[PDB]
RNA sequence: CUUGAGUCUCGUAGAGGGGGGUAGAAUUCCAGGUGUAGCGGUGAAAUGCGUAGAGAUCUGGAGGAAUACCGGUGGCGAAGGCGGCCCCCUGGACGAAGACUGACGCUCAGGUGCGAAAGCGUGGGGAGCAAACAGGAUUAGAUACCCUGGUAGUCCACGCCGUAAACGAUGUCGACUUGGAGGUUGUGCCCUUGAGGCGUGGCUUCCGGAGCUAACGCGUUAAGUCGACCGCCUGGGGAGUACGGCCGCAAGGUUAAAACUCAAAUGAAUUGACGGGGGC
């Protein structure tokens, strides 16, 4: 998974302050870097169903939090999925 | 028994031959724990230490050589 | 920047060429920004089975914290000499500074 | 012809027959007779007491060789074990270890399909 | 099929399980097994057990005992490894080889 | 708004998955040392093997497949499934104390993916095992069971197949309702401290209460008391068959009838009978 650097310096970037580590965006920010990341590990082990059973979990909820974002308020969803280069 | 609770040790060293032999017969085979008194953690940490130690040729796969 | 425990046995025939490659897989782990926690040369031992038709191995430990890539080319290096016949690497939650049970018998 | 006083009995015990062989205590062999051999052939070819014959006719051509001290091996738990090793202790030799050493595998080969009888 | 048939079949089965997969200390002495006789149905079967040690009863007792105290072990082991149809119950008695 | 659902932090256990190395037994084979007439096999036998020297025995080498002991009335996984050791990449679960988000949830036709074994296509591999087959027997008969051989296959790579008594014959999620005995994995506090005591979570096994059930049984991991959604059933046979569609290289899968026929078919439990049984 994503090691405790990365992690950190996405909740600090995407998040009001250090310790919002719950808002909808860091949520979508991290699962988008895992996935992103994830990618690389699919290209060669491609027969590994069971990583990919859980990479699939994570692409879902990322899609159903983008989706609550999206009926919450727009601005702030269009400005992450553009910040993050999704939604196309 | 339960002897390692009473030592407390975190994992079980593969270099402690001393000890590992007291869990293996003359034949070289792992010794149960149904006898032995020992914790399932570490009759594990047990059987794992005495393959890497059997590796590394500190301990006899069998009696026969 | 992982922990790394790292046994392995020599060739009884080149039992003084050991501190030369000791001193050098040292000085390759550290020049590539890699500590050494401990380092000890148990030496000569009777095995408990023949390896190569043999007996009375040089058994090394080390233990180091460094980087993947310099611990995968020296486990290359290991497999492309002859001089020592069986290596082991492992890896370690923490590190490891104490007196291996070889040695306290010392 | 010559002498080694210590030779090891190798006893392959088969469920079909059992064959005992002196040998030298570097895997030399010096005589060997079998269950079949010792004029047994069906059932008795694999029962105790034509275990014990075999045993007593290999140690009548080896005792040539001089030996009184023996270790045993047995491999393969076929009935005629105990038969052949008390006859060969009845035979004035003196047995310092039985030892079993069957060939036990750590899962290496699949084993042939059970019988359906 | 005919008991004797399976008779020979269970004996090296018995034989098998008894060399290797026993735990018992009561147990031991390469023992071995001359033979096993069953009634005509396979219901019940009767080992020939022939013990090593000293033929002192207080060690045949004791081995006898324990093996009809493992009779089930034995007897779930026999079920698993020989295919047949009812496991049979097994008694095991001491054949006395020396006469 | 924070109680549901999630995120972060620190840890824990694990045959979870993919890739690459490596070790030690054993089978087979090849080459030698020793050593001679049997070995192998069966309820008995022969086919088979050996005087070119087998089998047995020691040493050496090659190769393939699987990982004794540990091993568990264990563990992990959505299920299928997963078992030497080591490294690399990676999924989930759980616990303690907080912090954060603020219903973001549950279920799911169609759809998508995964999915034992056998099987299919292409190439490789091939020790053991073994459909078919070839013998040897047995038998009224043997095209079976038993024996000696033995090809596909079992193994690997990439595709296809998409079915199992794929089972707990028990859909998923949530709440509630007496107990007792275990396993396994966290964790808090206290005692002179290991040891031990008192708690508190997760998963799991077995008895059993009320209740339920035709009964057997289930019984806080319900088959109890309720709610949400989905799948499915409507006498036996015909038949999971025909026809049509869709899918597949094929084998076939999936969806799915009717005429006709019969008055039953069925589930659970009960009493006996039949042994060419067993005890006393
Ligand atoms: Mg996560
Ligand atoms: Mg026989
Ligand atoms: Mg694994
Ligand atoms: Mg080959
Ligand atoms: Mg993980
Ligand atoms: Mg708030
Ligand atoms: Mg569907
Ligand atoms: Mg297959
Ligand atoms: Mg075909
Ligand atoms: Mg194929
Ligand atoms: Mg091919
Ligand atoms: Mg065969
Ligand atoms: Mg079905
Ligand atoms: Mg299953
Ligand atoms: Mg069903
Ligand atoms: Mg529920
Ligand atoms: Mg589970
Ligand atoms: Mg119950
Ligand atoms: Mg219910
Ligand atoms: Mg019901
Ligand atoms: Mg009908
Ligand atoms: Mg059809
Ligand atoms: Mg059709």
């Amino acid at each position: 998974s994503l090691s405790t650097e990365a992690t950190a310096k996405i909740v600090s970037e995407f998040g009001r302050d250090a310790n919002d580590t719950g808002s909808t965006e860091v949520q979508v920010a991290l699962l988008t870097a895992q996935i992103n990341h994830l990618q690389g590990h699919f290209a060669e082990h491609k027969k590994d169903h069971h990583s990919r059973r859980g990479l699939l979990r994570m692409v879902s909820q990322r899609r159903k939090l983008l989706d609550y974002l999206k009926r919450k308020d727009v601005a702030r969803y269009t400005q992450l999925i553009e910040r993050l280069g999704l939604r196309r | 028994f339960c002897r390692f609770t009473a030592e407390g040790v975190q994992e079980i060293d593969y270099k402690d031959i001393a000890t590992l032999k007291n869990y293996i017969t003359e034949s070289g085979k792992i010794v149960p724990s149904r006898i032995t008194g020992t914790r399932a953690k570490y009759q594990r940490q047990l059987a794992r230490a005495i393959k890497r130690a059997r590796y590394l040729s500190l301990l006899p796969y069998t009696d026969r050589h | 920047m992982r922990h790394y425990e790292i046994v392995f046995m020599v060739h009884p025939d080149q039992s003084e060429q050991v501190p030369g490659m000791i001193e050098r897989y040292t000085a390759a782990i550290t020049g590539a920004e890699g500590k050494i926690h401990r380092l000890e040369d148990w030496g000569r031992r009777q095995l408990a089975y023949p390896i190569n038709k043999l007996h009375k191995a040089h058994y090394v430990l080390m233990n180091v914290e460094a980087p993947q890539e310099v611990i995968d080319e020296l486990e290359t290096t290991f497999r492309f000499n002859d001089a020592v016949i069986r290596s082991m690497v492992m890896r370690t939650k923490h590190a490891v500074t104490e007196a291996s049970p070889m040695v306290k018998a010392k | 012809r010559k002498q080694v006083s210590d030779g090891v009995a190798h006893i392959h015990a088969s469920f079909n027959n059992t064959i005992v062989t002196i040998t030298d205590r570097q895997g030399n062999a010096l005589g060997w007779a079998t269950a079949g051999g010792s004029g047994f052939r069906g059932s008795r070819k694999s029962t105790p007491f034509a275990a014990q014959v075999a045993a007593e006719r290999c140690a009548d051509a080896v005792k040539e060789y001089g030996i009184k001290n023996l270790e045993v091996m047995v491999k393969g738990p076929g009935p005629g074990r105990e038969s052949t090793i008390r006859a060969l202790n009845a035979a004035g030799f003196r047995i310092t270890n039985i030892t079993d050493v069957t060939p036990i595998p750590h899962n290496g080969c699949r084993p042939p399909k059970k019988r359906r009888v | 099929g005919r008991p004797q048939r399976v008779a020979q079949e269970m004996q090296k089965e018995i034989a098998l399980i008894l060399q290797r997969e026993i735990k018992d200390p009561r147990l031991g002495m390469m023992t071995t097994v001359s033979g096993v006789e069953m009634s005509r149905d396979l219901a019940y079967a009767k080992v020939y057990v022939t013990f090593l040690n000293d033929k002192d009863e207080d060690a045949v007792k004791a081995g006898i005992k324990a093996l009809q105290e493992a009779s089930g072990f034995i007897r779930s082991l026999l079920g698993k490894a020989m295919r047949l149809r009812i496991v049979p119950e097994l008694t095991f008695f001491y054949d006395n080889s020396l006469v």
